[PDB]
């Protein structure tokens, strides 16, 4: 129970660094991010992972799994939006 | 982690079920479109809440008309975990409510780049 | 009609 809206600045992590943390569960349609110690835990399921692309906040990822508890220090797995954009564009038009 | 400034992430929305309990988060990509996860299992009965800071101001309880769940989503592997929600009534954009940009299919957010994540830490799975 | 540009800037 956080009553107020929480925030946390976290870095993106590579597939190789995320793969050694989890294993075969990680795939090309998943972006990982978290230098842990209470950071990825703030986001809700389906929440934003936003990055500044040329001075504007862009939706890089969507919270999928891995950020269940703040105590665990493994990387948080997000849905790679760029990989899912083809599907997104099909319904938005 | 820390407290965000009121109205600082104006695309941040809460997904409440029929009973009004926050189960998932969301992101305004437009006045009538919200993007969220597929594992949330969003329904037409669920509502989108915008302009929220203190979960416990000028908030907007928006109804969901259409639910576009990614058809490639399996709960076993948890791949292609995305859902787009078309709102019945469009969100009144203001100081505390506005959209986030979506990237191109060719854009890349490589390792090491400092990004931001926000919400009330309520996870479904 | 702006996208990724809040009228209240985020301070991390």
């Amino acid at each position: 129970t956080p009553e107020k809206l929480q925030q946390a600045a976290l870095p993106i992590v590579s597939e190789a660094d995320c793969k050694k943390s989890w294993g075969s569960k990680i795939t090309d349609v998943m972006t990982c991010a978290g230098a842990s110690g209470v950071d990825s835990c703030m986001g809700d399921s389906g929440g934003p992972l936003v990055c500044q692309k040329d001075g504007v906040w862009t939706l890089a990822g969507i919270v999928s799994w891995g950020s269940g508890v703040c105590s665990t220090s493994t990387p948080g797995v997000y849905s790679r939006v760029t990989a899912l954009m083809p599907w997104v564009q099909q319904i938005l038009e | 982690g820390e407290d965000a400034i009121p109205g600082s992430w104006p695309w941040q929305v809460s997904l409440q079920d029929k009973t009004g309990f926050h189960f998932c988060g969301g992101s305004l990509i437009s006045e009538d479109w919200v993007v969220t996860a597929a594992h949330c299992g969003v329904k037409t009965s669920d509502v989108v809440v915008a302009g929220e800071f203190d979960q416990g101001e000028n908030i907007q309880v928006l109804k969901i008309a259409q639910v576009f769940k990614n058809p490639k989503f399996n709960m076993f592997t948890v791949r292609n975990d995305i859902t787009l929600l078309k709102l019945a009534t469009p969100a009144q954009f203001s100081e505390t409510v506005s959209a986030v940009c979506l990237p191109n299919v060719d854009d890349d957010f490589p390792p090491g780049t400092v990004c931001a994540t926000t919400g009330w830490g309520k996870t479904k799975y | 009609q702006a996208c990724g540009v809040p009228t209240i800037q985020p301070v991390l």
